[PDB]
RNA sequence: GGAUAGUGGCCUACCAUGGUUUCAACGGGUAACGGGGAAUAAGGGUUCGAUUCCGGAGAGGGAGCCUGAGAAACGGCUACCACAUCCAAGGAAGGCAGCAGGCGCGCAAAUUACCCAAUCCUAAUUCAGGGAGGUAGUGACAAUAAAUAACGAUACAGGGCCCAUUCGGGUCUUGUAAUUGGAAUGAGUACAAUGUAAAUACCUUAACGAGGAACAAUUGGAGGGCAAGUCUGGUGCCAGCAGCCGCGGUAAUUCCAGCUCCAAUAGCGUAUAUUAAAGUUGUUGCAGUUAAAAAGCUCGUAGUUGAACUUUGGGCCCGGUUGGCCG
RNA sequence: GGACUUUUACUUUGAAAAAAUUAGAGUGUUCAAAGCAGGCGUAUUGCUCGAAUAUAUUAGCAUGGAAUAAUAGAAUAGGACG
RNA sequence: GCCCGUCGCUAGUACCGAUUGAAUGGCUUAGUGAGGCCUCAGGAUCUGGGA
C-alpha cells in the first residue's frame, strides 16, 4: 500500500528519508547553511548600524506611481552596501550624508515591502535618537 | 509585632554568647570603630612589600638622602 | 526602474496642512472607571438600535 | 550562584484578538464584577483552564484509581472550601463543567458588596484599597482575597477607619478645624 | 623489557599482518562544551540550552617543570611567540574568562560604594581572613499584586406602572447633566519606633498631603483580514500610506490633521529568531493520470518484507478484590 | 556441593537511582508570584502536625509471562536414552 | 484580445576571469632549535667516601 516501508525494523531509512527531503524546506535549509550568517547585510542580527553615502529618489513599482525616499548605506560592522527606506512624511529632512543611522528590516522575511523595488530595509533611527521622535516633536536631533 | 527574644541566666553570659552588634544596640559594649575596610586591606599590602621590622629599613633609606 | 528623482518635495503636504491646536476637554477617568463608562454606555442605558447597533455615527 | 528563585504567571490571552461576541461577553463581566482589566478575566479562565484539565486527567482513569481518589477528592475540597463547588453537585464531572463566573462572585470586592456594606462594587473595591474591612482584625486591601466561605460571615469593617469606629479621618477633621476655628475663637 | 601509582602500543626491541567500513567507516562542517533542563500546550512532534546545580575544559598562545597528599597550577616558576610597562639606556618588571572600573567591539548588558551580621570555606584556629558570599546603587530582562477615583441632592428628560374622561409628573430608579454637597484615601512628605552589621526600603505610625491648573495614561488602530466613521478641513498618482489585498490623478471610508470611536492598558508598537496555525516534512498523517512528482526498460546486491501447520480441549481443587442483598 | 545447560526479540513487576525545574498534596505569604512553613496553650520557664506523592521512558540489572516474530535440532545418522 | 525573442535605458544580485591574485584559521614535511627535566662529567667551598 502505497509510499513509504512500513515493517518495524524500517526506523532507519525512515529517518534517513525525511533527513533528505527536509532539504525541500525553504526555511531548514537556510537555518542549515546559515544563510543567514553568510549572505544578507546585517549578521543574522535584528538590527544593523551604519552610516548615510547618499540620499536617493526610488521610483515607485506600478501601479504606483510615486517616489520612495531612501538612503544608501554602509552598514559598520560590515562595510556591506545597502539601501533603506525612510518612513512618513518628510523624514527624509532629519537625515544628511554621513550621518550614523539605525537599519531594521522590513518585516517580510528578507524581501521587499511594497511598491519599494529592491529595498528590504529601513531606517529606525538617526545620529542616536529616532526619527518617530524627530517626526513627532519630542527629541530633537543632536548638535555634530 | 512579632519578634524574638532571649534571656540570659547572667549579665556574663549574654556578654560572652550574644553576637557584639547587638551589645551595642544595647549600650553593653563600645563600638570600637575603625578604618575603612579597603584602608585597612591596603595596609595589609603595603605591609607586605617589607621584610623583616622596618626601622632597618628607616636608617638605610635615610643615607640616600646623602646621595 | 529609476533612482535619482527628485528630492524637492520631501514632507510636502506635512509642511502644508493647517495646524488646528487640539481642543480643551474633558478628563476621561482611567482603569476600572473607564471599564465602568464603557459598560453603560455599550449596554445599561442603550442609546439607539437603528435596526442595528452603531459605535461611532456621526449625521445619521 | 543561588537557587533561582521560581516564577509563574498567571494569565491567558485569548487568541482571536477581536472577536466582539467574545469582547462583549468580556465586558459585561467586567462591569459586573468591578474590574478593571480584560486581564482579571483572562486570569481567571487560566485559573480555570487548568482546573480543568486537571479534571480531564483523572476522569481518564478508573474509577477509584489511588491516584483520581487522592488528587480529585483534594482538588473538590479545596473547590468547595472557597465556594465555587456547591455542595450537592460534589463530584468533579462538575469542576469538569464550572464557569468563569462561579469564581467571581467569590472574590472580597464582590462579597463585601453581596451583603450589603458597599452598595455597588465600585464603592466595594475603592473601600477594601483604602485599607477599611478586614476579615479578622487582619486588613486585607486585595480586592481578589477570593473569600472562603468560613470567613464570610468575618467581613466586617476594620477596627481602624471611620465605618467602624476608631476615628473619624483627616479631610473631616481638618473640616472640624475650620469650623471652631472660624466660628469660635 | 622499560617506564607508571598502577592496567594498556603508554614507550622500546623482536615477530606477525592485522584493525574499521553502505548496519556509512575515514574525511569535512558546526555562528558544538555535555547534562539536569527551556519554549511551544489534542496527541505524535518541533526548536532551544554561553548562562544559579552536576560533569569537563581553560586562564593571551604553546610547551616545560618546581613544590606537594593532590597542580602539568598561571592572583606558581622557566623558555619561546604575540602583546606590553618603567628607565638615569646600564637595566627591571606584567598576564581581570575573580570584584568593580576603562578601551575596543558592536543591535546588544550596571557601582572603581558597605559588610563579614547571615550562608559557609580555610588556618596553628570560638577570635584572624574570605570582591566566596551577603548588603545597598544602577536596573520597564522576565514574573506577582493592582491606584488614576467612590457616594448622595437638585434642574429639567426618559422609560416603568396604576389612571387617562385628557392636563400629567410621583417614587420604584435607567441615566445625560456647564451651578451644587459633604465624605475616603495613599502617591508623596515626615517626629518616632521597627528594620539593618550600620544604613536604605518595606511592614507600623503622630503632623502634612485631591477638586479639573490635577496628584491630568499610555501605546496603536478605525476600507478588508480585524474590534472602531463614508464626519470636517488639507493634498491632488504629489506628499505619503500600505506585512498581504490595496488606497492617493479635486467631493480620499487608507495619506496630513481636528473631532469622534475601537483594542490591550502601566504598559503598548517595531525588527529578527523560533514554536503553534502546518496533514505545507506527513511514524501517527501528505501528495505524485491532467496541479510540483513513477527511473525508457528488465536483471540484481546491500536494505526492508516474507503462506500454513507442532498442548489444544475437558475435570478437580486453593485463596484473593470489588459489587449487590441482607447488618 | 557435584555434574549440564540451543540462541534472541517483546511484555510485566521491581530494584538502583541528586537536588532545583515539572505534575501535585498540605499550610490563609493580607491576596498572589513565592516560601516551606507553621499550629495550639498554662502566651510566667511548652505542647505539637509537617517538610508527602508522581514522573524519572533508551541501555544495564532483577522477577513473572510463553501469544506474536526469529534461532537452533536426526537424513551418507558422527542421532536419542541405559 | 492575448502574447514571443533579439536590440536600447536605469538599478540590483550571482557567475566566468590574466593577476600561478590576496586573506584568515587548523594541521604538517625538512632545516634550525630555547628551556626545564633525566643523565656522563665538572669541582668555586666545606666537611666527614659525602654534600
Ligand atoms: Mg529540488
Ligand atoms: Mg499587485
Ligand atoms: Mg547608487
Ligand atoms: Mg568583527
Ligand atoms: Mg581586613
Ligand atoms: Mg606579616
Ligand atoms: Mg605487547
Ligand atoms: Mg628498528
Ligand atoms: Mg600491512
Ligand atoms: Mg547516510
Ligand atoms: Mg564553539
Ligand atoms: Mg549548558
Ligand atoms: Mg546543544
Ligand atoms: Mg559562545
Ligand atoms: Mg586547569
Ligand atoms: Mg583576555
Ligand atoms: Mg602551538
Ligand atoms: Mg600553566
Ligand atoms: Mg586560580
Ligand atoms: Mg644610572
Ligand atoms: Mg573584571
Ligand atoms: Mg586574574
Ligand atoms: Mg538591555
Ligand atoms: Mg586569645
Ligand atoms: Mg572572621
Ligand atoms: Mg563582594
Ligand atoms: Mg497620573
Ligand atoms: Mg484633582
Ligand atoms: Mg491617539
Ligand atoms: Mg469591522
Ligand atoms: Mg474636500
Ligand atoms: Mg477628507
Ligand atoms: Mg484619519
Ligand atoms: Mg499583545
Ligand atoms: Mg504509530
Ligand atoms: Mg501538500
Ligand atoms: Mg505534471
Ligand atoms: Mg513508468
Ligand atoms: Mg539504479
Ligand atoms: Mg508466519
Ligand atoms: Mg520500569
Ligand atoms: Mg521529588
Amino acid at each position: 500500500g502505497k509510499g513509504k516501508p512500513r515493517g518495524l525494523n524500517s526506523a532507519r531509512k525512515l529517518r534517513v528519508h525525511r533527513r533528505n527531503n527536509r532539504w525541500a524546506e525553504n526555511n531548514y535549509k537556510k537555518r542549515l547553511l546559515g544563510t543567514a550568517f553568510k549572505s544578507s547585510p546585517f549578521g543574522g542580527s535584528s538590527h544593523a548600524k551604519g552610516i548615510v553615502l547618499e540620499k536617493l529618489g526610488i521610483e515607485s513599482k506600478q501601479p504606483n506611481s510615486a517616489i520612495r525616499k531612501c538612503v544608501r548605506v554602509q552598514l559598520i560592522k560590515n562595510g556591506k552596501k545597502v539601501t533603506a527606506f525612510v518612513p512618513n512624511d518628510g523624514c527624509l529632512n532629519f537625515v544628511d550624508e554621513n550621518d550614523e543611522v539605525l537599519l531594521a528590516g522590513f518585516g517580510r522575511k528578507g524581501k521587499a515591502k511594497g511598491d519599494i523595488p529592491g529595498v528590504r530595509f529601513k531606517v529606525v533611527k538617526v545620529s542616536g535618537v529616532s526619527l518617530l521622535a524627530l517626526w513627532k516633536e519630542k527629541k530633537e536631533k543632536p548638535r555634530s | 509585632s512579632v519578634g524574638f527574644g532571649l534571656v540570659y541566666n547572667s549579665v556574663a553570659e549574654a556578654k560572652k554568647f550574644e553576637p557584639t552588634y547587638r551589645l551595642v544596640r544595647y549600650g553593653l559594649a563600645e563600638k570600637v570603630e575603625k578604618a575603612s575596610r579597603q584602608q585597612r586591606k591596603q595596609k595589609k599590602n603595603r605591609d607586605k612589600k617589607i621584610f623583616g621590622t622596618g626601622k632597618r629599613l628607616a636608617k638605610k633609606v635615610a643615607r640616600r638622602n646623602a646621595d | 526602474a529609476k533612482v535619482h528623482g527628485s528630492l524637492a518635495r520631501a514632507g510636502k503636504v506635512k509642511s502644508q496642512t493647517p495646524k488646528v491646536e487640539k481642543t480643551e476637554k474633558p478628563k476621561k477617568p482611567k482603569g476600572r472607571a473607564y471599564k465602568r463608562l464603557l459598560y453603560t454606555r455599550r449596554f445599561v442605558n442603550v442609546t439607539l438600535v437603528n435596526g442595528k447597533r452603531r459605535m461611532n455615527p456621526g449625521p445619521s | 550562584p543561588r537557587a533561582p528563585r521560581t516564577y509563574s504567571k498567571t494569565y491567558s490571552t485569548p487568541k482571536r484578538p477581536y472577536e466582539s461576541s467574545r469582547l462583549d461577553a468580556e465586558l459585561k463581566l467586567a462591569g459586573e464584577f468591578g474590574l478593571k482589566n480584560k486581564k482579571e478575566i483572562y486570569r481567571i479562565s487560566f485559573q480555570l483552564s487548568k482546573i480543568r484539565r486537571a479534571a480531564r486527567d483523572l476522569l481518564t482513569r478508573d474509577e477509584k484509581d489511588p491516584k483520581r481518589l487522592f488528587e480529585g477528592n483534594a482538588l473538590i475540597r479545596r473547590l468547595v472550601r472557597v465556594g465555587v463547588l456547591s455542595e450537592d453537585k460534589k463530584k468533579l464531572d462538575y469542576v469538569l463543567a464550572l464557569k468563569v463566573e462561579d469564581f467571581l462572585e467569590r472574590r472580597l470586592q464582590t462579597q463585601v458588596y453581596k451583603l450589603g456594606l458597599a452598595k455597588s462594587v465600585h464603592h466595594a473595591r475603592v473601600l477594601i484599597t483604602q485599607r477599611h474591612i478586614a476579615v479578622g482584625k487582619q486588613i486585607v486591601n486585595i480586592p481578589s482575597f477570593m473569600v472562603r466561605l468560613d470567613s464570610e460571615k468575618h467581613i466586617d469593617f476594620a477596627p481602624t477607619s471611620p465605618f467602624g469606629g476608631a476615628r473619624p479621618g483627616r479631610v473631616a477633621r481638618r473640616n472640624a478645624a475650620r469650623k471652631a476655628e472660624a466660628s469660635g475663637e
